[PDB]
């Protein structure tokens, strides 16, 4: 329904042996959403796995007006865990 | 970095460049189906500026957002062939 | 104290902390300024020492002044995000 650009750096946290999971949300593209109005796209991004009810699950990035093709260039930074591996997420 | 392979061309791009050939197919497809999207909008839009100094309509960002996504991936190649990027390009 | 917020470090700071920075933009130059006029003031008073055993001039006192009611105004926000706390910092 689209496609969204990410460039992603695990970052075994070179300050502490955790993971942390850097999110640089580039662009969609080719969403599927020629809507009844203002489409105003915005992109969540959300981490799964274990251990996670102590941490921010969730980001978003600002919206684009009436953008089929929007743009973010947003740079987000989830935690994971310090015990389970990456392939736990 | 290995001396047996530093002193080549690499010939793993000549394997995945018929593959790359169809995905520029593909893409063109995509890219040009994409662009009546993109200016039937605008065009229903009657051509709206998209704001007060970009005094263009919105189809043109559409289209270089897509043409731009569709350079990106070939440019991230990297192919270390000129011959082959040639070729893309 | 909705269990859904109280399981979170609240996100509202991140709205605010673009403003609070802006205001430490207004608050640095009004200080520099400031710092000058205080500098000049005593020079003024051809750097006397704030007393014969308060060994430095006033300027000193003024700017710690300035520098704690201006500390004291971004501290009275107790951000709960210690990470837009650090930024502020």
């Amino acid at each position: 329904v689209g496609e969204v650009s990410v460039h992603v750096e695990l970052f075994t946290h070179p300050g502490t042996g955790e993971q942390k999971v850097t999110v640089k949300v580039v662009a969609a593209n080719d969403l599927k959403w020629q809507t009844s109005g203002i489409f105003r796209p915005f992109i969540e991004v959300n981490i799964v796995g274990p251990q996670l009810s102590d941490k921010k699950r969730k980001f978003a990035t600002k919206s684009k007006n009436n953008s089929w093709a929007p743009k973010y260039n947003e740079s987000f930074q989830f935690s994971l865990s310090a015990d389970a591996g990456p392939e736990c997420y | 970095e290995l001396p047996t392979f530093k002193d080549r061309v690499p010939e793993y791009p000549a394997w995945f460049e018929p593959f790359v050939i169809q995905w520029l197919d593909e893409n063109e497809e995509v890219s040009r189906d994409f662009l009546h999207g993109a200016l039937e909008r605008d065009k229903k839009d009657g051509f709206q500026q998209t704001s007060e100094h970009a005094l263009f309509s919105c189809s043109v960002v559409d289209v270089f957002s897509q043409l731009n996504q569709s350079f990106e991936i070939i440019k991230k190649l990297e192919c270390p062939d000129p011959q082959i990027v040639g070729h893309y390009m």
